[PDB]
């Protein structure tokens, strides 16, 4: 039975988790074993960048975090959750943690350089996505988010721009920043103003839902090329997610609206991801019909497209940024708080 | 059009999380 076969998959991947969960990776590299070129990308925590490993010549993608900032900015146990869950988690959709280790005054998460750019680039450029095109990046998700709720994760920063496209033209998840292990409930009030469902505005306790709902709104932006609820100033934004209303556009099909409808409800105990189903009632909707779960998975369904290649180290699929210099001071910042990293 | 409503505001480039 395929179902028994689900089940089976999720219990094993669960044991391997929670070895590395226990017991994690620490201190597996250092600063001098690579050269910094550029910066990829950067976030409110931090920036990540282009290096080069100097003894095999690999490149990667290197997040660093100034320790006293993360303390300034009270995100010390949400950098401590990044970290331990991203060294535990085996998905072929999310980006894999090769390195990690800390320094008198940084925290470093070396990452598989994922060379071909943040999805957002390119939906922005071309506008929209074709249904089919959208579909695509959208199954990966719901694999990603079955993967990781039933580890007890929640993701809580879905968005284009957190969703790396790969050689193959598929996505690699990045920014665990906000990713926590939790059964039952949680409270933080974290995400993104276009994302958040509307029980974190409303400060309301939470669950594994709020990513369900994110779901919603990165396929209706995928497939629309703006999202269901925007405005100048995020305040407005908050004011329409929580209203229950939301308008699609002409093109939109029969069957997509019915799944966006049952993704952006606005009470989480009705919200499709949320019901006895779980997965099942957003794996089997009309929908996704045409969709081979286990050839996503495999990678064996064609992609859209295949980002350019101009050869290792390029970056050409991502914008340029101001380069700071990562200076390391001769005193250790913050030890005790960064103990576990 | 709701489009140009978008591409006219000002949370077009890349978003920051809160
Ligand atoms: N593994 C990666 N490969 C390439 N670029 C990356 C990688 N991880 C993050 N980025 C870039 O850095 C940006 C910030 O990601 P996060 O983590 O930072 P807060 C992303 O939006 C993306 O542009």
């Amino acid at each position: 039975s395929e179902q028994e076969s689900v089940k089976e998959f999720l219990a094993k991947a669960k044991e391997e988790f929670l070895k590395k969960w226990e017991s994690p990776s620490q201190n597996t590299a250092q600063l001098d074993h690579f050269d910094r070129i550029k910066t990829l990308g950067t976030g409110s925590f931090g920036r990540v960048m282009l290096v080069k490993h100097k003894e095999t010549g690999n490149h990667y993608a290197m997040k660093i975090l100034d320790k006293q900032k993360v303390v300034k900015l009270k995100q010390i146990e949400h950098t401590l959750n990044e970290k331990r869950i991203l060294q535990a988690v085996n998905f072929p959709f999310l980006v894999k943690l090769e390195f990690s280790f800390k320094d008198n005054s940084n925290l470093y998460m070396v990452m598989e350089y994922v060379p071909g750019g943040e999805m957002f680039s390119h939906l922005r450029r071309i506008g929209r996505f074709s249904e089919p095109h959208a579909r695509f990046y959208a199954a990966q998700i719901v694999l990603t988010f079955e993967y990781l709720h039933s580890l007890d994760l929640i993701y809580r920063d879905l968005k284009p721009e957190n969703l790396l496209i790969d050689q193959q033209g598929y996505i690699q998840v990045t920014d665990f920043g906000f990713a926590k292990r939790v059964k039952g409930r949680t409270w933080t009030l974290c995400g993104t103003p276009e994302y958040l469902a509307p029980e974190i505005i409303l400060s309301k306790g939470y669950n594994k839902a709020v990513d369900w709902w994110a779901l919603g709104v990165l396929i209706y932006e995928m497939a629309a090329g703006y999202p269901p609820f925007f405005a100048d100033q995020p305040i407005q934004i908050y004011e329409k997610i929580v209203s229950g209303k939301v308008r699609f556009p002409s093109h939109f099909s029969s069957d997509l609206k019915d799944l966006l409808r049952n993704l952006l409800q606005v009470d989480l105990t009705k919200r499709f991801g949320n019901l006895k189903n779980g997965v099942n009632d957003i794996k089997n909707h009309k929908w996704f019909a045409t969709t081979d779960w286990i050839a996503i998975y495999q990678r064996k369904v064609e992609a859209p497209f295949i980002p350019k290649f101009k050869g290792p180290g390029d970056t050409s699929n991502f914008d340029d940024y101001e380069e700071e210099e990562i200076r390391v001071s001769i005193n250790e910042k913050c030890g005790k708080e960064f103990t576990e990293f | 059009t709701t489009y140009a409503d978008f591409i006219a505001s000002g949370r077009t480039g890349r978003r920051s999380a809160i």
